[PDB]
Parts: C-alpha cells; structure tokens; sequence
C-alpha cells in the first residue's frame, strides 16, 4: 500500500486493476470460465476449512458485473480505506496455508476444469525470511500443487529496493522462463498483456 | 629482518584482482613502513618488487617534486590508496591505473589526488625468481587442489553413508509418498563421467583470474599459512 | 560501543573482561590503539608506543595503516580468545582471523588503574543503559499463448493502416 | 615438426621419478624427429627439446662405439623411459642422476640394452615463465575451479538425499538399524571441521607423488580442455 | 532484569548510577 513515487500506481491498487481487467475480457472472450479472488495476510478470515489470515473474496464462479463492483469498491485511495477497514493488513500469514486453501477453492467446483491456474500478486521475494520451517512447507505444498496439475505463476509487482526470484520464488513456479533468474527492477511485463483489454469472443 | 617481515606480509596476503586501463591483473602487496613488496601477474609471466625506505623516498622525490614527506608517510598513503582496491572493486576510486611492459620488466604507474593535489607512484616489478614464483603460486595451487579432491572423497563417503541409511529405511518394511523426492543411488564412476563431459568445459575456465580470486582464496590463504607454519 | 568480551566463555560466572581503546573515528582526537584487561580488580594495559604499534603491526603480516579493531570485534564475537597468565604479564591469544595474533600486557599502576576502573564502570553503566533502552523499544516496538484464455494464441493488438 | 613436440608435451601427464634419494616430476614427449622433456623438484622447472641432428651429435659422443640413426636412439630412449614414468616397482633397469652446475640441470640416464651400456644426458636449462605457466599454473587453477565444481554438485547431491531422508523420517517409520542414522550435511559446518581437522594433512604436497597418484586424469582434461 | 537508572541519561555522560538487589535489600547508588 506505498507509493515510491507518491504518483504512480500502487501495488495493490495496480493487482485490482489487473483483476478487473481480467474479469472483463474473461466476459466477453469466454463467460463459461470460472475465477475466484482469495486475498491472503488480512486479519478477517472466511474460508470453507477456516485456516487464519486467509479472506476468500470471491469464490470460483463464472464473471459478472456484481464481482466487477465489489473489485471496483477498493479501487482507489477510498477503497483502500474501506478494505483496510473491513479486511485489515500488515498480519503475518503461512504460504502452506493459502496454497491448501486455494486447493480446496478449486477442489470445491464439479465442472472439468480444462486448466488450473493461480495468480501470485505479491512484491517480497523472501516472505519466510526469519523463519525456515514455514518456507519449507511452502516448497512441499508448491510441489504437491504441480503434482497434481495446478499451474502456478506470479506477478511480481514494485520493490523498492529490488525483487529476485532465486531467493524462494524459483522453485515455487511451475515452468521458469528462459530468461528470469536476474534481479528485477521494475514490474513484470506480463502485468501490461494483463491490462491490455480484448473485446472478441474466441471458440474453442 | 626487516626484508624478511615484507617477505613473510607478501606471502600471507591474498590475491586480488586490479583493472588497469585496457587490461587485468592478479596483484599481492605489503606495506609496512619500512617499505613494501608487490607481486603481479597476468597468469603467463609474474614480476616481483620490494623496496626499502630509502629507494621509496628516492622515488618520491624524483617522480613528484615539490612533496617533502617522509617514506613512512608515502608508504602509509600508498598502502591507503591500494588496499582498498584491493579489497573491493567497481567503488569510488579516483585512482588511474596503467602498465608498460618494457623489454623483461614492467612498470605499473599509479595516479590520485591527495587531498585535491596530485600524487604519483611507479612499481618497478622486474620478472619474479622461479622460486618466488613456485612459492607463491605452485605449491599453494597443489595444495588447494589436494584439499579440494580430499573434500571431494569426504562428500563422496558421506553419500554412501546416506545411500546406506536410505536403502535401510526402503527395506524396513516403508514406503516413499512423494515419489518425486526420489534420489537415485551415487555412484562416483557414473558422476565423474558425467562430470567431465557436461561441466568441466565450462568449469575448468580461468579466464582473466576473476574466478580464482572469487573463489578460491580462503583455500589459498589456509594453504599458504599452513606450508608457512611447516616451513 | 568499543569491541569487548568476557571470559571465561559459558554460563560460569565472568572472571576477566577485555576491551579496546583508540583508533577513534573521524577528524576529532585520535589515541594510539590499546587494549584493557580487567578482572574487576586488577587492570592490564599494552602501554604501547609508536614504535611499538608498528613492531606488532609487521610482526603479523599486518600494514602500518591496517586497523585491528574490526579483527578484534570478530574475534569477540566468535569468542576465539586466550588467556595465559604469569607473575606480573599477560599473554593473550586471538584466533578469530586467519592467522593467530599474539599481545603482552603488564599490570598497569594502582593510582592510575583506579581512574581507569573508575571510567570503565561508569561506561559499562551508560551501555548497559543504552543497550536496555534499545532492546526495550525495538522487541517490542508455449510462446505467444494468451494468458487470459490458455490454449489461444495472443492476438497483436489492431494497428490499422501505417504507411511505409 | 616442432610443433607436434610441444603439443605432445603439452598433452602428456606428470610422472614421479626417483634417483640417488631424490624425487622429480617429469614430462617426457618422444618421436622419430625429436623429443621433449620437463622436469620439475616442486621449486625449479628445466626444460629441453632436442631434434634428429643433436640427438646423434651427443649419441656419438656420449656411445663411441654406438652406430645407430636418430630415429632408432630416440625410439630405444622411449621403450626405456616410458615403462619407468608409468608405473614403479617394475623391472627399472635404468639408472637416473640429476645434477646442477650453474642454473642448468644434467640428467643422466645409463642402462644395458642387450647387456651393452646405454648413457644419454639430458641438459635441461631453466623453463621461460610462459612454459612454466603454461603447463603448472593455468591447468593447476583450472582444476581448482573444477574440484570446487564437483564440490558444490555433490553438496546440493547430499541436500537432495537429506530431503528424502527427512521425508521418510517425517512420515514413515524407523529404521531397523539404528546406527545407520546420519546427521543433516551443513555446508558451513562441514567445511570448517575439514579445515580445522584435515587440512594439514591434505595440503600435504610432500615430494610430488600425491599429485601424481591422486588426479592426474583430472589435470590431462583441463589440459585438453585449455588446447581447443 | 535488575532495574537501574544513571544520572545525567541524556547526552551527557552519566555521573551516579542507581540500582536495586536482593528484595536485606538496599538502594544502591
């Protein structure tokens, strides 16, 4: 929720427009999809096993305007207010935890899933710095979710002083690219093809 | 004794690396206030110098006239403007390196300001001794490399060891849950052969001497005070 | 907050405690490099000399200009120190550096150890000070696929007509 | 011609060689046209390459009475060296001596050859620091770097081996031998009680035989390696 | 954590140093 620059977008604000970016070509590109919106580290917490920390915003349905308006909510400066208010921040959180959560999210549905896909917005390299037990039930959890057939990927978003990915996220990923292990300084360009808004509706 | 103190500080310094103009070197130096001794090297030839207060003042005074300073004091700026360097590379330096490789001889000149003014230096660093050179290089670099084959067999026993507490938990009636945590047995014969058709190529690569003085040095350094402690 | 350690190491109870003075920072006062040893009753002191500092300094193949206070804080830290104690000198062992390093302390004068107990107690009392107050305040305070529809290449974004 | 001597030389391992008490480090290359030799006590190196026309100047001088050509000398000096450079403990029916004069080191050999004397002297002057270097310090470091290589290899090896340990101690059973418990491998750990405990006898260069017996085949790669 | 305090605490170096033990216990300075 800080701004470098004090003028330029930040990191969450930036993550809910890609949200919503997402949910409106999703409405028109394909309305037989499913998306959920899960927020984790909040103090609130609502999930169907009931672990800590973790907010389960939207579960996996198909997109609608209803969801666009509660992600719109938190838009701006206001909305971050009024999602502190009601959801809370800065609480320390388990990966374990969101992972299995996000498991059952996608457990939850009976539709075949063609794909499973998770969206990793997040701006710390190393989130289980102090502690190693944490970060190696994240690596346990991270392989068990490949296993199975879950396809994770993450947005890594501004860092004031640097993000690198060798530190705990490279083993975390499902497929690294070519050219990736180097320190980034700047957002992720896969943040602007997620901005980028297509209104055409494909079939299969 | 005093020459045998420079001798002994030279020996016991690491190697570092120095970017000159166009070039790289691999430089030791140690300075004391009764003079100092330097050893470069561009791994094909290697000059040695050591000098005494006297020839350091003489030097002083016929490279930058107008200084009258004592040879403690442009020893002590000296070893202030080097060791840093040495230290760390790619920081606030201000100091202009070059070299001149004149016929079987070198001269290293070194430039800076001291306190807003010029200041001037030149190594004369005459091919080194076989013997210096042997002992600075070669021993220690066969020592290393002993070490390392050494630890190499320690790392080798200790996976036998692992392979052996494995085969003994499989065969205690157990069973593995998450296959892909699956080692297979070591083999030494298998992971030489493997070795040194896939890495060693890329391993094996000196370059400029950047790897060895990023690597290898506390290797260097405990061999060195090790041969030293012997004799 | 000047390097210092106590020994013997363990949870026995200390019986000799060492420290460093001089080689102050800055543009300021500058006092030759010396080391303090106390065991609460008697003090120990280098007593060095210019010539001294330097004799020591090329003695462990060490410049004249190199600074011994940062190898005396690692050592302290990882407790490498040793004591050995005869009649009226003390021999004193770092190992915390690559190389051994070797110091010879005589016992410093009564009257003019008491001020120097003195100075020593009434900084250890401002540390200890600084020290809680700190601890207090900070413990505690595939190429070319979408990813928005997998399986459909991503389209280029529509650019029209752009002439040659 | 002289070329291939160099190449030959420079792709040939170091043997351990034995005379009047003493030890030496030889490199020897041998062909029709000539030979090349290096020798080395761990503090000075000598070097010699020797063609057609002085090998029988100096083996009519040294064998009066020998009547043989360039090639069939060099090719009896090979069958006699090779076979003592290899291996010890065999059938040595060569005598070697070393000797300095000045800066230059004379290296007699004398052996029978169908029960007649046989003498060459190799006279070896001190090695340009490009040969030296060439052929000790650039392959030394290179090995170096590729031990550490292996190090590191079989230390995220021993990582791999304890996550699978872990996990079956985490979720399984105990083993039937007790004793075959090992202790988590700690990189830091292991290398400070390796340079506490065993450095000094594992830098042990000594006379030059560990560096011969232990990695040879190591250095004839990185030599191989430095050549293309 | 036996309590103590030092008089001056701030800048100043600190003259007296104040301290309690063994609750016969005495304040001593």
């Amino acid at each position: 929720f800080e701004s470098q620059s004090e003028d330029e977008l930040t990191p969450f604000d930036m993550s809910i427009q890609c949200i919503q970016s997402v949910y409106i070509s999703k409405i028109i590109s394909s309305d037989r999809d499913l998306l959920a919106v899960v927020f984790y580290g909040t103090e609130k917490d609502k999930n169907s096993v009931n672990f800590k920390n973790i907010y389960v915003l939207q579960e996996l349905d198909n997109p609608g305007a209803k969801r666009i308006l509660e992600l719109d909510q938190f838009k701006g400066q206001q909305g971050q207010k009024r999602f502190q208010d009601m959801m809370g921040h800065g609480s320390d959180y388990s990966l374990s935890e969101v992972l299995w959560v996000c498991a059952n999210l996608f457990s939850d549905v009976q539709f075949k899933m063609s794909h499973k896909r998770i969206m990793l917005f997040t701006n710390e390299d190393n989130p289980h710095g102090n502690d190693s037990a944490k970060a190696s039930r994240a690596r346990t959890k991270a392989g068990d979710l490949r296993d199975t057939g879950i396809f994770l990927d993450l947005m890594h978003l501004k860092k004031p002083g640097g993000f690198d990915i060798s530190l705990f996220y490279r083993d975390i990923i499902s497929i690294a690219e070519d050219e990736d292990l180097r320190v980034h300084f700047e957002e992720s360009s896969k943040l602007e093809d997620l901005l980028r808004k297509v209104r055409a509706k494909e079939t299969r | 004794p005093v020459m045998e103190e420079l001798e002994q500080g030279l020996l016991m310094q690491p190697w570092a690396w120095l970017q000159l103009a166009e070039n790289s070197l691999l430089a030791k130096v140690f300075i004391t206030k009764q003079g100092y001794a330097l050893l470069v090297s561009d791994l094909q030839q290697v000059w040695h110098e050591q000098v005494d207060t006297s020839v350091v003042s003489q030097r002083a005074k016929e490279l930058n006239k107008r200084l009258t300073a004592p040879p403690a004091a442009f020893l002590c700026h000296l070893d202030n403007l080097l060791r840093p360097l040495l230290k760390d590379a790619a920081h606030p330096s201000e100091a202009t390196f070059s070299c001149d490789c004149v016929a079987d001889a070198l001269i290293l000149r070194v430039r800076s300001e001291l306190s807003g003014l010029p200041f001037y230096w030149n190594f004369h660093c005459m091919l080194a001794s076989p013997s210096l050179v042997s002992q600075h290089l070669i021993r220690p670099l066969m020592g290393m490399s002993l070490a390392l084959q050494c630890q190499v067999r320690e790392l080798a026993t200790l996976l036998h060891m692992k392979d052996l507490e494995i085969q003994d938990y499989q065969e205690s009636g157990a069973t593995l849950i998450r296959d892909r945590l699956k080692t297979e047995p070591f083999e030494e014969n298998s992971f030489l052969e493997q070795f040194m058709i896939e890495k060693l190529p890329e391993a094996c690569s000196i370059g400029d001497g950047k790897p060895f003085v990023m690597n290898l040095q506390d290797l260097y350094m405990a061999v060195t005070t090790q041969e030293v402690q012997v004799g | 907050s000047p390097p210092l350690c106590t020994l013997p190491p363990g949870p026995e109870p200390p019986r000799f405690v060492c420290y460093c003075e001089g080689e102050e920072s800055g543009e300021g006062d500058r006092g030759g490099f010396n080391l303090y040893v106390t065991d609460a009753a008697e003090l120990w002191s280098t007593c060095f000399t210019p010539d001294s500092l330097a004799a020591l300094k090329a003695r462990f193949g060490l410049s004249a200009a190199e600074d011994i206070t940062p190898r005396f804080r690692a050592a302290c830290e990882q407790q490498a120190v040793a004591l050995t104690l005869q009649e009226d000198r003390a021999s004193l062992t770092l190992s915390g550096g690559p190389s051994a390093l070797a110091f010879d302390l005589s016992k410093v004068p009564g009257p003019e150890a008491a001020p120097r107990l003195r100075a020593l107690t009434l900084g250890l009392a401002k540390r200890v000070w600084s020290l809680e107050r700190r601890l207090a305040a900070a413990e505690e305070t595939c190429p070319g696929e979408s990813l928005i529809n997998p399986g459909f290449k991503s389209k280029k974004p529509a650019g029209g007509v752009d002439f040659d």
